[PDB]
Protein backbone atom coordinates (compact mmCIF):
# COMPACT_ATOMS: atom_id res chain seq x y z
CA UNK A 1 0.00 0.00 0.00
CA UNK A 2 2.40 2.47 0.88
CA UNK A 3 6.44 3.23 0.26
CA UNK A 4 9.16 1.55 1.88
CA UNK A 5 11.42 3.77 4.46
CA UNK A 6 13.27 3.29 8.10
CA UNK A 7 11.79 3.66 11.66
CA UNK A 8 12.64 6.61 13.18
CA UNK A 9 11.71 7.80 16.73
CA UNK A 10 12.35 7.49 20.30
CA UNK A 11 9.40 6.04 21.93
CA UNK A 12 7.72 6.50 24.99
CA UNK A 13 8.01 5.02 28.17
CA UNK A 14 4.91 2.99 29.74
CA UNK A 15 4.31 1.07 32.38
CA UNK A 16 2.53 -2.49 32.97
CA UNK A 17 -1.28 -1.18 32.04
CA UNK A 18 0.19 -0.22 28.22
CA UNK A 19 -3.39 -0.12 26.31
CA UNK A 20 -5.45 -1.40 29.36
CA UNK A 21 -5.57 1.95 31.19
CA UNK A 22 -3.91 5.06 30.05
CA UNK A 23 -2.07 7.35 32.25
CA UNK A 24 -2.67 10.09 29.54
CA UNK A 25 -5.74 9.72 27.49
CA UNK A 26 -7.39 7.53 24.96
CA UNK A 27 -4.07 6.86 23.11
CA UNK A 28 -0.78 4.39 23.64
CA UNK A 29 2.42 5.32 22.40
CA UNK A 30 5.11 3.49 21.44
CA UNK A 31 6.91 1.74 24.07
CA UNK A 32 10.40 3.04 23.98
CA UNK A 33 11.55 -0.40 24.29
CA UNK A 34 10.31 -1.24 21.23
CA UNK A 35 11.28 1.79 19.16
CA UNK A 36 14.82 0.79 20.17
CA UNK A 37 14.33 -2.20 18.08
CA UNK A 38 12.58 -0.98 15.01
CA UNK A 39 14.77 2.01 14.76
CA UNK A 40 17.24 2.62 11.58
CA UNK A 41 15.47 -0.58 9.94
CA UNK A 42 13.65 -0.64 6.52
CA UNK A 43 10.38 -1.83 5.64
CA UNK A 44 8.52 -2.21 2.22
CA UNK A 45 5.18 -0.77 3.37
CA UNK A 46 3.84 0.38 6.65
CA UNK A 47 1.56 -2.59 6.65
CA UNK A 48 5.20 -3.94 7.23
CA UNK A 49 6.04 -2.20 9.96
CA UNK A 50 2.36 -2.90 12.12
CA UNK A 51 3.55 -6.52 11.37
CA UNK A 52 6.27 -6.17 12.99
CA UNK A 53 5.73 -4.07 15.19
CA UNK A 54 3.31 -6.21 17.00
CA UNK A 55 5.94 -8.87 16.75
CA UNK A 56 8.21 -7.55 19.09
CA UNK A 57 5.59 -6.37 21.33
CA UNK A 58 5.33 -9.75 21.93
CA UNK A 59 8.83 -10.53 22.41
CA UNK A 60 9.03 -7.86 25.33
CA UNK A 61 8.20 -10.00 28.74
CA UNK A 62 7.03 -6.98 30.53
CA UNK A 63 4.59 -5.92 28.06
CA UNK A 64 3.39 -9.22 26.91
CA UNK A 65 2.42 -10.80 30.04
CA UNK A 66 -0.10 -8.08 29.84
CA UNK A 67 -1.85 -9.66 27.26
CA UNK A 68 -4.20 -13.23 27.33
CA UNK A 69 -2.79 -16.18 25.95
CA UNK A 70 -4.76 -15.82 22.45
CA UNK A 71 -4.48 -11.79 22.29
CA UNK A 72 -0.18 -13.16 22.72
CA UNK A 73 -0.46 -15.99 19.51
CA UNK A 74 -2.43 -13.30 17.31
CA UNK A 75 0.90 -10.72 18.12
CA UNK A 76 3.61 -13.47 17.48
CA UNK A 77 2.30 -13.69 14.04
CA UNK A 78 1.91 -10.25 13.49
CA UNK A 79 -2.00 -9.51 14.09
CA UNK A 80 -3.00 -6.61 16.02
CA UNK A 81 -4.74 -7.75 19.58
CA UNK A 82 -8.01 -7.70 20.06
CA UNK A 83 -9.45 -5.21 21.79
CA UNK A 84 -12.39 -5.53 24.17
CA UNK A 85 -16.20 -5.32 22.90
CA UNK A 86 -17.02 -2.20 24.19
CA UNK A 87 -13.64 -0.57 22.35
CA UNK A 88 -15.17 -2.19 18.72
CA UNK A 89 -17.01 -0.33 16.09
CA UNK A 90 -18.33 -2.49 12.86
CA UNK A 91 -16.28 -4.57 11.79
CA UNK A 92 -13.40 -3.33 13.25
CA UNK A 93 -12.07 -5.32 16.23
CA UNK A 94 -8.16 -5.20 16.62
CA UNK A 95 -6.12 -2.43 17.83
CA UNK A 96 -5.42 0.41 14.77
CA UNK A 97 -1.94 2.45 14.29
CA UNK A 98 -2.97 5.94 14.09
CA UNK A 99 -1.23 9.09 13.22
CA UNK A 100 -0.33 12.10 14.47
CA UNK A 101 1.12 14.19 11.51
CA UNK A 102 -1.22 12.47 8.32
CA UNK A 103 0.85 11.42 5.61
CA UNK A 104 -0.43 14.53 3.90
CA UNK A 105 0.56 17.53 6.01
CA UNK A 106 4.53 16.45 6.51
CA UNK A 107 3.59 12.69 6.29
CA UNK A 108 6.39 10.52 8.60
CA UNK A 109 5.05 7.23 7.59
CA UNK A 110 7.69 5.01 9.98
CA UNK A 111 7.91 8.42 12.74
CA UNK A 112 7.58 5.76 15.77
CA UNK A 113 7.20 9.37 17.37
CA UNK A 114 4.33 9.71 15.11
CA UNK A 115 2.46 6.99 15.63
CA UNK A 116 0.22 5.76 18.39
CA UNK A 117 -2.03 2.84 19.19
CA UNK A 118 -5.91 3.08 19.03
CA UNK A 119 -9.50 1.58 19.89
CA UNK A 120 -11.76 2.06 16.63
CA UNK A 121 -14.60 3.60 18.74
CA UNK A 122 -11.53 6.25 19.36
CA UNK A 123 -9.35 6.22 16.04
CA UNK A 124 -12.82 6.56 14.54
CA UNK A 125 -13.93 9.32 16.99
CA UNK A 126 -10.68 11.40 16.37
CA UNK A 127 -10.89 11.33 12.62
CA UNK B 1 -17.26 -27.28 10.86
CA UNK B 2 -20.04 -28.83 12.49
CA UNK B 3 -21.47 -25.94 14.03
CA UNK B 4 -24.52 -26.28 16.33
CA UNK B 5 -26.99 -23.48 16.69
CA UNK B 6 -27.48 -23.89 20.31
CA UNK B 7 -25.49 -24.64 23.69
CA UNK B 8 -27.13 -27.50 24.69
CA UNK B 9 -26.64 -28.93 21.09
CA UNK B 10 -22.94 -29.43 22.16
CA UNK B 11 -21.24 -31.72 24.85
CA UNK B 12 -18.21 -30.19 26.80
CA UNK B 13 -15.84 -31.79 24.64
CA UNK B 14 -17.72 -30.38 21.40
CA UNK B 15 -17.58 -27.09 22.90
CA UNK B 16 -13.99 -27.14 23.88
CA UNK B 17 -13.24 -28.37 20.04
CA UNK B 18 -14.45 -25.21 19.07
CA UNK B 19 -12.33 -23.67 20.98
CA UNK B 20 -9.25 -24.80 19.27
CA UNK B 21 -11.04 -24.21 16.35
CA UNK B 22 -10.83 -20.54 17.21
CA UNK B 23 -7.33 -20.61 18.94
CA UNK B 24 -5.81 -21.79 15.41
CA UNK B 25 -7.68 -19.18 13.00
CA UNK B 26 -6.07 -17.07 16.26
CA UNK B 27 -2.86 -17.37 13.94
CA UNK B 28 -3.96 -17.55 10.45
CA UNK B 29 -3.14 -14.96 7.92
CA UNK B 30 -6.50 -13.00 8.41
CA UNK B 31 -9.34 -12.77 10.66
CA UNK B 32 -11.92 -13.83 8.23
CA UNK B 33 -12.78 -17.07 8.95
CA UNK B 34 -11.76 -16.22 13.04
CA UNK B 35 -14.33 -13.36 13.25
CA UNK B 36 -16.71 -15.97 11.90
CA UNK B 37 -16.47 -18.23 14.27
CA UNK B 38 -16.02 -15.79 17.09
CA UNK B 39 -19.23 -14.35 16.16
CA UNK B 40 -21.08 -17.64 16.70
CA UNK B 41 -19.23 -18.45 20.24
CA UNK B 42 -21.46 -14.66 21.10
CA UNK B 43 -24.47 -16.21 20.29
CA UNK B 44 -24.47 -19.08 21.10
CA UNK B 45 -22.83 -18.76 24.93
CA UNK B 46 -25.10 -14.96 25.27
CA UNK B 47 -22.71 -14.31 27.91
CA UNK B 48 -22.96 -10.17 27.95
CA UNK B 49 -19.00 -10.31 28.26
CA UNK B 50 -18.79 -11.56 24.76
CA UNK B 51 -15.17 -12.42 23.24
CA UNK B 52 -14.26 -10.66 26.14
CA UNK B 53 -13.93 -14.43 27.74
CA UNK B 54 -11.41 -15.75 25.06
CA UNK B 55 -9.04 -12.77 24.51
CA UNK B 56 -9.80 -10.86 28.22
CA UNK B 57 -10.47 -13.64 30.57
CA UNK B 58 -11.17 -13.01 34.49
CA UNK B 59 -8.12 -13.11 37.05
CA UNK B 60 -10.92 -15.00 38.95
CA UNK B 61 -10.21 -18.49 36.74
CA UNK B 62 -7.65 -19.59 34.30
CA UNK B 63 -6.75 -18.57 31.26
CA UNK B 64 -7.76 -22.06 29.21
CA UNK B 65 -10.36 -23.22 27.09
CA UNK B 66 -11.02 -25.36 30.39
CA UNK B 67 -11.62 -21.96 32.19
CA UNK B 68 -13.78 -20.82 29.77
CA UNK B 69 -16.26 -23.21 29.81
CA UNK B 70 -16.30 -23.03 33.29
CA UNK B 71 -17.12 -19.44 33.50
CA UNK B 72 -20.57 -20.32 30.69
CA UNK B 73 -21.54 -22.78 32.80
CA UNK B 74 -21.41 -20.98 36.11
CA UNK B 75 -23.02 -18.20 34.56
CA UNK B 76 -25.28 -20.12 32.22
CA UNK B 77 -26.55 -22.11 35.48
CA UNK B 78 -26.80 -19.38 37.53
CA UNK B 79 -28.98 -17.45 35.22
CA UNK B 80 -31.52 -20.46 34.49
CA UNK B 81 -30.23 -21.44 30.62
CA UNK B 82 -29.97 -24.54 29.35
CA UNK B 83 -26.49 -26.02 29.81
CA UNK B 84 -24.30 -28.42 27.84
CA UNK B 85 -25.48 -31.38 26.05
CA UNK B 86 -25.22 -34.21 28.29
CA UNK B 87 -23.81 -37.20 25.86
ZN1 LIG C 1 -5.65 7.74 11.60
Amino acid sequence: RNKPGKATGKGKPVNNKWLNNAGKDLGSPVPDRIANKLRDKEFKSFDDFRKKFWEEVSKDPELSKQFSRNNNDRMKVGKAPKTRTQDVSGKRTSFELHHEKPISQNGGVYDMDNISVVTPKRHIDIH
Amino acid sequence: MELKNSISDYTEAEFVQLLKEIEKENVAATDDVLDVLLEHFVKITEHPDGTDLIYYPSDNRDDSPEGIVKEIKEWRAANGKPGFKQG
